[PDB]
């Protein structure tokens, strides 16, 4: 009994953690759109070209 | 009377090993009674307190 309950547990931890991941990238996005211009692009396009 | 104590000896013998079987039957099903009982109390006790 104790075994399941901990196992629900560890489920039910991971399970939360995976939604508010989800809400975190999608916040993430959300700031990219507000945030990225064209200096920044030139900036990741001259770190990207070394290689 | 020597063949009739002959037959008693043996009559006594089983007599007594029957005796003895019926110790035996009683305690096995005593046995299977105290196991179920055993299981149901646990088994309950595995409900509730998973719930909970």
């Amino acid at each position: 009994a104790q075994a399941e309950i901990e196992a629900e547990r560890k489920r039910a931890r991971e399970e939360l953690r995976k939604q508010v991941a989800i809400l975190a990238v999608a916040g993430a996005e959300k700031i990219i759109e507000r945030s990225v211009d064209e200096a920044a692009n030139s900036d990741i396009v001259d770190k990207l070209v070394a290689e | 009377d020597l063949d009739l104590a002959k037959a008693s000896a043996t009559d006594q013998l089983k007599k007594a090993k029957a005796e003895a079987q019926v110790i035996i039957e009683q305690a096995n099903k005593r046995r299977s009674q105290i196991l179920d009982e055993a299981k149901a109390e646990a088994e309950q006790e595995r409900t509730k307190i998973v719930a909970q």
